[PDB]
Parts: structure tokens; C-alpha cells; sequence
RNA sequence: GUUGGAUUGUUCACCCACUAAUAGGGAACGUGAGCUGGGUUUAGACCGUCGUGAGACAGGUUAGUUUUACCCUACUGAUGA
RNA sequence: CCCAUAUCCGCAGCAGGUCUCCAAGGUGAACAGCCUCUGGCAUGUUGGAACAAUGUAGGUAAGGGAAGUCGGCAAGCCGGA
RNA sequence: GCGGUGAGCCUUGAAGCCUAGGGCGCGGGCCCGGGUGGAGCCGCCGCAGGUGCAGAUCUUGGUGGUAGUAGCAAAUAUUCAAACGAGAACUUUGAAGGCCGAAGUGGAGAAGGGUUCCAUGUGAACAGCAGUUGAACAUGGGUCAGUCGGUCCUGAGAGAUGG
RNA sequence: GUCAACAAGUACCGUAAGGGAAAGUUGAAAAGAACUUUGAAGAGAGAGUUCAAGAGGGCGUGAAACCGUUAAGAGGUAAACG
């Protein structure tokens, strides 16, 4: 459509979006920071080990109250988690982007995740019931996601 | 969400009442 | 698929509770296309739906 | 305003911080003062806590209530296999302390000591000290070694040998040995250096360090208790039964001013697994290991000249959570820090022992060997069988 | 280092007993998101005195809801840089 | 058709509130408490892994036996016949 | 905003908005370049005001930090296999293990609700995890009386007419 | 500006008397995206319409607070400022 960071040559690259995905924003953001720059095969293998809890996701900015993991010293950091829903929606989008590379004739064994970002999407509203007859918001924080897979070897 | 004016009035009374019981002049 | 209707009708045509209705687990889709009470009675005569007996509460020790 | 009733302060500020120990072996922080008029001798040794039993002996305290009577003392068995000396390190006196000058290792370091240098023995290629050992069989590297001894002879004031235990004589899961620097007192530096070169690659038994009935210091890491609140960690008074939001607490943690919590107030946190050095533990027996002598092994290292039974120091069923002690052991009076299987550092004392209790010649009379895995009744196996009689499961 | 007690809400006081000694104070009359709520202590009630009265009493008596930390710091531990 | 730990009122699938009919076997004085049969349900708006502090609810405790506290508060003792 | 005036400006790009671009003014502010935009706008001379905002526990709307934190702990309890399905801790069927224990967590009503009843279908929202499930959403269907009630009667009481 | 430019005395609230909102704009024209492809779908990638989708069915313009990303610079006396 209209992305941030159009690729350096729009012939050796493909792309995919996803809008109003109901993941958390903060958990999807730290997952995408892990995936940025990885080769496409390494990223898929990594993102399925988050769902099996063999390799963690280092939470760096959004980390208040996040516990400390033994797998996180691999990333040079202390605290980490294993976001399952954030990893699964980043596998649907990545499989989508891989098939966008086969529609336009690229070798998908050389793709590298160049650009990735998540944005905050419009919030969804529910309600919660509190002590002395009060209603509070119980909002949700969905996300937009976009990525560019430029191939290089 | 709807905010009820009365819930505040009731709470205020409790706070005022609590101050009187807890405070000796 | 889901046999919630069939369990209810098989207790009504048979006058037990739902805890005494045995649906055959192996014949689980011949029961599933039985949406009426004539078709439930036919499966009872066939033997796919049996009523279970009561569990024993003997009075032997208090006798 | 003042406290109306004064009470002594809970806990000691001289053991702060109450953190987990950064080490696990137990560090000598102060060896005995070296005077060269003495002979040349080692100052420390490294044994493992096996378990406790109790003894009977007759007391010679002239003028006491227990004089010429039988008391029961609680002892601690520390199992001490011979340490293997594999290195020498020399220190020089500096205006900033005592830096290490030069380190020389032996030619053949065993795999249980080479296992110490790795975090994962199973994935390594076992390459430690392999380019180093070739200069003991060289000429251009050989001449480097005696220049590194003679410079260490003419500069160093402190010599320390690098020794290790041998874990394959122990019943434990661990195979990785424990290294230690044990310093050498007595004699001149040249005199204590060529002593240590003779000892290099060889074994040092524990009775060549410690004697019968001398008082030694025991260094180690205490038994870890985890995260404990202030009633267990600092032994504060519990608050009464009718306290809202809990009672196992310290009620006031400071006044208004200074507007800060001081370091002296009891707080919750880690209890146990602290490094501690306790002194004046008297040796009661240096026990001999199981040796195979005339084809069958002599196993009577808990016998006395009053008991004459053919029993080992092992209770029936073995030491609980430890195993059995087939090696040389030390019998200390009282309790020592750490769990069972804890490595204890035991060094000679820093003081001059002049008290009458410190110079008491002891003479053991009975060593208990009842099973510690319950209320044991029988000192040996041959006693229990001779009392109980033939059971059902024997006569099959 | 300077305690255990009887009476009292007590601070104080006084007494019993022990002890080497049973010194004096401070810290928002240290310390209530530490407690307790005994003294004071709103609304109930009784007595005395006062007031024509409603009521009052720096007089006695009895009953009377004690809220929140998940933030920053300090502190205690724990990774880490 | 619901008639209520989800169809009603309480801002809600809210431990509150809201009038009745029928009523098995054992124990026992008993429509008491406990266990079961008919009938009903899936633990009350989430699971998993651990077994630290502090809690909340429940227990036990040598030797003393109210010395605790404003106060025997709380618990314990007592118990049927 | 109005009366006048600039043979004013403008789809060959007005307003508005943005700007590490150029400058001017002591300042209020203004002019120009560039980008975006897509139809109107401005200068002088007078005229007229609902005429300039950081504050008011200001009003309305939006949004943060807190924070992926508090939390999702009242009433003992689940487990194995299969089926359907893209997908099963939660659906259904079976098997076990249990609880309500007849003053029931059972079976029917009165008030009150108003279609929630019952089928089939969906799988977005909602059911504070999840759902192949639902009291949700869609599409259809369903309440039959001389004897069961209302209806009739009077009760406490309410209430016209004559006055 | 009337509370109401719109399915407004409407939805909703209260036993009742009464109280009482929010909400305008695709484009000239629906030409409202055929078809292919990944996915269970939502959603994407191409392709196409149009002067324009940087106009894609709460769609003119699209500010700030706030957020993501890239780029550059820096970082132990909280930032900020003369
Ligand atoms: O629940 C409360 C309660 C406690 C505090 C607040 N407060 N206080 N300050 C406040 C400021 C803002 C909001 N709420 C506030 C409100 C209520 N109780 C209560 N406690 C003490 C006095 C009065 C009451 Cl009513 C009940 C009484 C019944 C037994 N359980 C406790
Ligand atoms: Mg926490
Ligand atoms: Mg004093
Ligand atoms: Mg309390
Ligand atoms: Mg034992
Ligand atoms: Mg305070
Ligand atoms: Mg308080
Ligand atoms: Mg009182
Ligand atoms: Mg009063
Ligand atoms: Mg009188
Ligand atoms: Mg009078
Ligand atoms: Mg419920
Ligand atoms: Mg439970
Ligand atoms: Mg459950
Ligand atoms: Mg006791
Ligand atoms: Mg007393
Ligand atoms: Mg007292
Ligand atoms: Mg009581
Ligand atoms: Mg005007
Ligand atoms: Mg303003
Ligand atoms: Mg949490
Ligand atoms: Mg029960
Ligand atoms: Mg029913
Ligand atoms: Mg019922
Ligand atoms: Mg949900
Ligand atoms: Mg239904
Ligand atoms: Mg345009
Ligand atoms: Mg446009
Ligand atoms: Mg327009
Ligand atoms: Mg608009
Ligand atoms: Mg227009
Ligand atoms: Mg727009
Ligand atoms: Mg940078």
C-alpha cells in the first residue's frame, strides 16, 4: 500500500502486511525485534522454538515485571519471555510473505528480513466491574504489522 | 462507561465520617 | 459430532435420567442423524441406545 | 524519646552482608604467620564432611566435676583422602599487598584435576595444559623452567603449593576435583621451594599436616536456607496474635529522621550459605583408611584399646546422605559448617594454644556406630545377628 | 549492660523480688499505608451539679467501622553491566 | 420457557436479595451432622510448573501454666446418655 | 464580517497543514522556497465585533506514564480414549474417579422477565483463558380448553349521584 | 447555531414526576477492485478503476499529545534553559 521504508530495489524483495491483528502490541514488538535481520529459515526455526520454549524472546523496552530467564543470556540480556501468540501470528505473516516471493520468482532460501515494524492499532473496548459500583475500561491493544524480505547472498 | 454522581457522595460521607471517629478534638 | 439432542430424547422416550442413557460410542454417527422420537425408538429396538441399570445400594449390611 | 527498657541488639553487624557466598570451596583468608626457625610444613588441608557420631572418653581436668569420669562428646567425621600437589606459586611483597609472581605446574596433571578447568567436560576436546606440559620434556623450554624457579627463589617471600583432592576415592557424584593454594611455612624461601619441588606430582597424606589432639580452624560455607523473613534470619520478637497484616515482622524500621532506612535494621532475605570460619575445634582422632593387607582388608578404624571390636567408623547402613568412609578421616569435636558432602577447609590455627583445655591429651574409649538412619540399637552387624537370632529370610 | 512482676490507659508514681547495676535523655513530645485502641474519644444512654428550657460540665460511667503501596527512593537480598 | 451460585432486582453470566409444593436407605432422639440410591452436575469468569518470604484458613507442641494483655482477646477445656 | 478600492491573486493550483530551506522586525508577527492539498483567497482606506489563553480541583474530546504491573485464589476434583474439526485443558460420546445427598447443585409453580423456548447455520464481535460451545448472531418454527385460571362474589377499602 | 443540519424529544436513565445525548462530507461518475495467488478465515501480495486510492464503504483535508521504524548525534552529578 504505502509502507515506511520502501526497499532499495523492489525486484529482489517482497512484503506483507497485517492489520488489526489481536495480539498484544508490546509482546509482538519485542518478538519482531528478535526477528529483524535474520535469514528467513533461521527466523522460522527460531519462531517455532518460542512456541516450544527452547529459545526465548528478550524483552528490552517493555519489561516492567518481566521475570528473568536462563535462555536470555544468549541474547546478552537478563529478562525474557516466550510469547506464543506473538510467534504464531508472525509465522502466518512470514509464510504469507514467503509465498509472495514465489509468485514473483525469487529464491526463498536467500531471503533476509530487512524491515519489520509493528504499530499500535485502534483499541477495542470492553468493561470491568470494580468495587464500589464503578465500571472501568478493559481495553485491548491490537497491532498492525508490516515486513520487507529483501533477498541477498 | 457510566459514572454515577451518587457513588461519589456516598464515598465522601464515609471519608468524612471516618475522620470524625478517628479524630478527637 | 454432537449428541446433546439425542441424549435428551433418549431419556424422554425411555423414562430415565440422562445418566442412565447409554449411547453406543462405536455407532456414533448413526445416532447423529436421528432428530425425531420415532428414530430414537428404532435405535432402542436395534440396541444402539440402551438404558443402564441402577447402581447397587444393597441393604445387606443393615439387614 | 528514649526506649524505656533497653535490650541488646539482635544479630551481629560484623557479618553483614548476609548474602550467598560467592565461592563454594571455602577460602583461607589468613594463613599462619611464617617463622623460618620451624621446619617446613603445610598449613591447610581439604576434607569433606561425612557425618556425625558420638564418643566416650575419660576427662583429665584436675579440679573439675568431670575429672576422672566418662563424658559423652559429639564428634564430626571429616573424610580426608590424600591431596595431590600439582603446582607452586610465588608471591612478592609489594606496597600494595602481595601480588603473585610466577606459577609453575607439574608435568602430569591428572584428569580429575584437569576437569576443574572446564565448565563442560563432555563437549570439550580436553586440551588444557597440553602445550604447557611439553616444556618439561624440552630443552629450550626446560631452561625456562629453572629460570622460573631461581627467579622465584630470589624474589618471592611467600610460597604456596597448588594441590588438589582426588574425587575418585570419594563416594560422591562429583568427579571434578577441588584446587587449593596451601602455603608453606617454615625455613627460608630457598628451603621451602626445593621441598615443594620434591613433593610435586606426589601425594600428601593428612597425618603429615595435622597431629593428634591439636586445635584447628574449620572454614566453609554454611547450610543454605533460602529466603527467610526477619524472625528466622535475625531472631526478632514475633508480634502478638492480634496484628493486622501479619506478625512475623519487625514493627518499626527506623524513626522519621534520618529519612532513610539504616543498614543496621533487620530485613528479610537470604539465610544460610554464608562463608564462616570457626576456630578451636580439637582433633580427636586421625583415622586410617581401609587398606588391603594380607589379601583381606583390615577394617577396624573405629576400634580403641578399650573396645577391640573389628568395626569401622561407618555406622550400620552407612552415613546418611553421604556414603561410606573408606579413606583416612579426621574426627573433630563438635559441629562444623555446611551440609553433608560439603568440602571443608581446615587449617592450622593462627593463635598460640596456651589454655589447659587446648593442651589436653585425649584418649578415646568408645565410638558409637549405631545406625543414624533411625533409632539404631546395634553397634555392629555381628552383634545384631547374634542377638536377634536366625530370621525367616535367612533359612530359605 | 541497665531486668521479671502487683495496681493503674497511664507518662510518672509506689511496692515485691532479683541483680555488677536495676542511670538520665534525644530522634515531627522517634515510630498508626507497623499494630493495638486502654486514655481522650461525633451520633445511644445513666448520675451528680448547673440552667425556666433546649442544653452545658477542664466531673464520673457504659457502648461505639482504624482505608490504600503495584510508583520513585532508601534498605535487604537476587541477576547483571 | 426461566423461576435463579446464568433467563428476575442489584449498571454485569454480581458469594447479596427474592413467596411456595413433593422429599428415599443407613447411623441417630432427630426433616441434626456424616455416607450412599433416584435425579443432577463438572468445582463456580483460565490453565501449567514450582513449594521462597509475607499472608489468609487450619493443625500440633517438651517443661511451665495468664508470668502475656487495658482486659483470658483468641483458642483450649467441658459435652451425649 | 461590512462599505469602498487594487483593469488584485487563483485548477499552469486558493485555503489549510508540514518543514535540518531562505530572510526580515526590539517585539506582536510577517514574507519567500519546498512538500502535501484540491476551490477559493488577500492587500490598502474606512466600518463593526461573541476578536488573541498555560493556569480557573476550568468545559468537552483525545492520549500517556504507571504496566504487560495489580490481578483473573469463597463454596474438596479431576483423568484416559475416541469422534467431529484448519485448530481441542474447556465440545460430544464412552470409561473411570468424585461432589450435591430428598430443609438437593433434584422435580414443578407464583411474582418478574419477554421469545431467553426449539431446530438448523455461522464463527467477526460478546460469553474478562479458549471454544467446533452459548441464554450471542442469522434464519425458521412453536403456546389449541364448557370442566385449568381470569371472568362472578364480596373483604379491608376505593367511588360517583342527591346534598 | 435550537436539545435536535442526521431513523431527535430519538436511544438511554428513573417506580414516577421528569432528565436527556452522541452522530454532517468517498468520487464528477460506483467506475465500490474482475481475475490470479498464500491462508481455515480475518487478512496480504499482484492485477484493475480513477486526474487521485498519499480518496477503499465512519472513506474531503488530516494538526498535536502519544507510539513504531530508519537515519544522525550523544549519554555516571534527573532532564531542560541563559
Ligand atoms: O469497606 C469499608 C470501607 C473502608 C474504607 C473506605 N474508604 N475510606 N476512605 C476512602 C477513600 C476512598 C474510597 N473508599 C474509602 C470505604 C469503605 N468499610 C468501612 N470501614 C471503615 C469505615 C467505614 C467503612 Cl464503610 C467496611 C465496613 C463493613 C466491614 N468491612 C469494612
Ligand atoms: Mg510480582
Ligand atoms: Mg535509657
Ligand atoms: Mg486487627
Ligand atoms: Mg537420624
Ligand atoms: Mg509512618
Ligand atoms: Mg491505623
Ligand atoms: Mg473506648
Ligand atoms: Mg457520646
Ligand atoms: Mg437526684
Ligand atoms: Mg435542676
Ligand atoms: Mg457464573
Ligand atoms: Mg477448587
Ligand atoms: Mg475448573
Ligand atoms: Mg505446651
Ligand atoms: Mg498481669
Ligand atoms: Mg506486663
Ligand atoms: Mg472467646
Ligand atoms: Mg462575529
Ligand atoms: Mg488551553
Ligand atoms: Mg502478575
Ligand atoms: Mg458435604
Ligand atoms: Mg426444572
Ligand atoms: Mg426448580
Ligand atoms: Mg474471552
Ligand atoms: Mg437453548
Ligand atoms: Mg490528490
Ligand atoms: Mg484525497
Ligand atoms: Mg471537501
Ligand atoms: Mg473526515
Ligand atoms: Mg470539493
Ligand atoms: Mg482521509
Ligand atoms: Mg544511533
Amino acid at each position: 500500500v504505502r509502507y515506511s521504508l520502501d526497499p532499495e530495489n523492489p525486484t529482489k524483495s517482497c512484503k506483507s502486511r497485517g492489520s488489526n491483528l489481536r495480539v498484544h502490541f508490546k509482546n509482538t514488538r519485542e518478538t519482531a525485534q528478535a526477528i529483524k535481520g535474520m535469514h528467513i529459515r533461521k527466523a522460522t526455526k527460531y519462531l517455532k522454538d518460542v512456541t516450544l520454549q527452547k529459545q526465548c524472546v528478550p524483552f528490552r523496552r517493555y519489561n516492567g515485571g518481566v521475570g528473568r530467564c536462563a535462555q536470555a543470556k544468549q541474547w546478552g540480556w537478563t529478562q525474557g519471555r516466550w510469547p506464543k501468540k506473538s510467534a504464531e501470528f508472525l509465522l502466518h505473516m512470514l509464510k504469507n510473505a514467503e509465498s509472495n516471493a514465489e509468485l514473483k520468482g525469487l529464491d526463498v532460501d536467500s531471503l533476509v528480513i530487512e524491515h519489520i515494524q509493528v504499530n499500535k492499532a485502534p483499541k477495542m473496548r470492553r468493561r470491568t466491574y470494580r468495587a464500589h459500583g464503578r465500571i472501568n475500561p478493559y481495553m485491548s491493544s491490537p497491532c498492525h504489522i508490516e515486513m520487507i524480505l529483501t533477498e541477498k547472498e | 462507561g457510566l459514572q454515577i454522581p451518587a457513588i461519589l457522595g456516598i464515598l465522601g460521607g464515609i471519608l468524612a465520617l471516618l475522620i470524625l471517629i478517628l479524630n478527637p478534638n | 459430532s454432537m449428541l446433546r439432542l439425542q441424549k435428551r430424547l433418549a431419556s424422554s422416550v425411555l423414562r430415565c435420567g440422562k445418566k442412565k442413557v447409554w449411547l453406543d460410542p462405536n455407532e456414533t454417527n448413526e445416532i447423529a442423524n436421528a432428530n425425531s422420537r420415532q428414530q430414537i425408538r428404532k435405535l432402542i429396538k436395534d440396541g444402539l441406545i440402551i438404558r443402564k441399570p441402577v447402581t447397587v445400594h444393597s441393604r445387606a449390611r443393615c439387614r | 524519646s528514649h526506649r524505656k527498657f533497653s535490650a541488646p541488639r539482635h544479630g551481629s553487624l560484623g557479618f553483614l552482608p548476609r548474602k550467598r557466598s560467592s565461592r563454594h570451596r571455602g577460602k583461607v583468608k589468613s594463613f599462619p604467620k611464617d617463622d623460618p626457625s620451624k621446619p617446613v610444613h603445610l598449613t591447610a588441608f581439604l576434607g569433606y564432611k561425612a557425618g556425625m557420631t558420638h564418643i566416650v572418653r575419660e576427662v583429665d581436668r584436675p579440679g573439675s566435676k568431670v575429672n576422672k569420669k566418662e563424658v559423652v562428646e559429639a564428634v564430626t567425621i571429616v573424610e580426608t583422602p590424600p591431596m595431590v600437589v600439582v603446582g607452586i606459586v610465588g608471591y612478592v611483597e609489594t606496597p600494595r599487598g602481595l601480588r603473585t609472581f610466577k606459577t609453575v605446574f607439574a608435568e602430569h596433571i591428572s584428569d580429575e584435576c584437569k576437569r576443574r578447568f572446564y565448565k563442560n567436560w563432555h563437549k570439550s576436546k580436553k586440551k588444557a595444559f597440553t602445550k604447557y606440559c611439553k616444556k618439561w620434556q624440552d630443552e629450550d623450554g626446560k631452561k625456562q623452567l629453572e629460570k622460573d624457579f631461581s627467579s622465584m627463589k630470589k624474589y618471592c617471600q611467600v610460597i604456596r603449593v597448588i594441590a588438589h583432592t582426588q574425587m575418585r576415592l570419594l563416594p560422591l557424584r562429583q568427579k571434578k576435583a577441588h584446587l587449593m593454594e596451601i602455603q608453606v611455612n617454615g625455613g627460608t624461601v630457598a628451603e621451602k621451594l626445593d621441598w615443594a619441588r620434591e613433593r610435586l606430582e606426589q601425594q600428601v597424606p593428612v597425618n603429615q599436616v595435622f597431629g593428634q589432639d591439636e586445635m584447628i580452624d574449620v572454614i566453609g560455607v554454611t547450610k543454605g536456607k533460602g529466603y527467610k523473613g526477619v524472625t528466622s534470619r535475625w531472631h526478632t520478637k514475633k508480634l502478638p496474635r492480634k496484628t493486622h497484616r501479619g506478625l512475623r515482622k519487625v514493627a518499626c524500621i527506623g524513626a522519621w529522621h534520618p529519612a532513610r532506612v539504616a543498614f543496621s535494621v533487620a530485613r528479610a532475605g537470604q539465610k544460610g550459605y554464608h562463608h564462616r570460619t570457626e576456630i578451636n575445634k580439637k582433633i580427636y582422632k586421625i583415622g586410617q583408611g581401609y587398606l588391603i593387607k594380607d589379601g583381606k582388608l583390615i577394617k577396624n578404624n573405629a576400634s580403641t584399646d578399650y573396645d577391640l571390636s573389628d568395626k569401622s567408623i561407618n555406622p550400620l547402613g552407612g552415613f546418611v546422605h553421604y556414603g561410606e568412609v573408606t579413606n583416612d578421616f579426621v574426627m573433630l569435636k563438635g559441629c562444623v559448617v555446611g551440609t553433608k558432602k560439603r568440602v571443608l577447609t581446615l587449617r592450622k590455627s593462627l593463635l598460640v594454644q596456651t589454655k589447659r583445655r587446648a593442651l589436653e591429651k585425649i584418649d578415646l574409649k568408645f565410638i558409637d556406630t549405631t545406625s543414624k538412619f533411625g533409632h539404631g540399637r546395634f553397634q555392629t552387624m555381628e552383634e545384631k545377628k547374634a542377638f536377634m537370632g536366625p530370621l525367616k529370610k535367612d533359612r530359605i
